């Protein structure tokens, strides 16, 4: 099933929920500690993680450096060691079982800092920094290289794209999308990084583009019906599903589905409610 | 409000 963690509308939210793309249905789950926006959510060895974010409340806007664990059968968050520092709007990657932690912010600060967790051992430890500082920064993997896409450094908004070696614990600049994009929605599908949505400093994008490593090209693709941006993202049986965001006016409860052999977007339910700023896993 | 994830600033 497709998890949704966290998120924001009028404050930031605990809710943990589970849809199936088969029957429609929604579940409710167990509420997270910390309400939580701005995050991002990992599956790791079948268990979910939410990582960063920040509880912005009615009596405060506390970013976060936390790091907690659900299990899917034991319906239980339990809390993992946190971060070396706090990472509102996060992305996040996994490479052979580890999570990498990219970007964020804490107040006025944009890192371009990384850093790794060990699952095995409950342990952060920092790695080679961005060349970019990236807030609201899109995260994949693809063989076993992790991408940083887009983002916001402060001042500009980003269509620039760089590759971390692990291996070499080294960070490239790639080929540039064509689009500007902070806060889309960044995933893996087929072997090609797409980037749906996010925001450019004027408007919420509906146009969805994607990233062909052997080639290194940048290509659009059908657009989706709803512009949005800080939208959850997650793949599930080989198609892409999108999930609330903000359209500017609105808190998106939308959940679109884009068809990779059709090319064809099309709406397959609603949130229980709009929201924006999820972290989005499936197991 | 943030322009980007409408979140209170």
């Amino acid at each position: 099933l497709i998890y949704t963690a966290g998120g924001y509308f009028r404050q930031s939210l605990s809710y943990l929920e589970a849809y199936n793309p088969s029957d429609g249905t929604w579940l409710r789950l167990a509420d997270l500690q910390v309400p939580r926006s701005g995050l991002a959510g990992c599956v790791v060895g079948g268990l979910l993680y939410a990582v960063g974010g920040r509880n912005n409340s009615p009596d405060g806007n506390t970013d976060s450096s936390a790091l907690d664990c659900y299990n899917p059968m034991t319906n239980q968050w339990s809390p993992c060691a946190p971060m070396s520092v706090p990472r509102n709007r996060i992305g996040v990657g996994v490479i052979d079982g580890h999570i990498y932690a990219v970007g964020g912010s804490h107040g006025c600060i944009h890192h371009n800092s990384v850093e790794r967790y060990e699952p095995e051992r409950d342990e952060w430890h920092l790695v080679a920094p961005m060349l970019t500082r990236r807030i609201g920064v899109g995260v994949a993997v693809l063989n076993r290289l992790l991408y940083a896409v887009g983002g916001f450094d402060g001042t500009n908004r980003l269509n620039s794209a760089e590759c971390y070696y692990p291996e070499r614990n080294e960070w490239r600049m790639i080929t540039a999308m064509n689009t500007i994009r902070s806060g889309a929605g960044v995933c893996v599908l087929h072997n090609c990084i797409y980037a749906a949505g996010g925001y450019d400093g004027q408007d919420q994008l509906n146009s969805v583009e994607r990233y062909d490593v052997a080639t290194a090209t940048w290509t659009f693709v059908a657009p989706m019906k709803h512009r949005r941006s800080a939208l959850g993202i997650t793949v599930h049986q080989g198609r892409i599903y999108v999930l609330g965001g903000y359209d500017g006016h609105t808190f998106l409860d939308s959940v679109e589905c884009y068809d990779p052999d059709t090319d064809t977007w099309s709406e397959v339910t609603r949130m229980t409610s709009g929201r924006s700023g999820v972290g989005v896993a499936v197991t | 409000l943030d322009e980007e994830t409408g979140e209170a600033l």
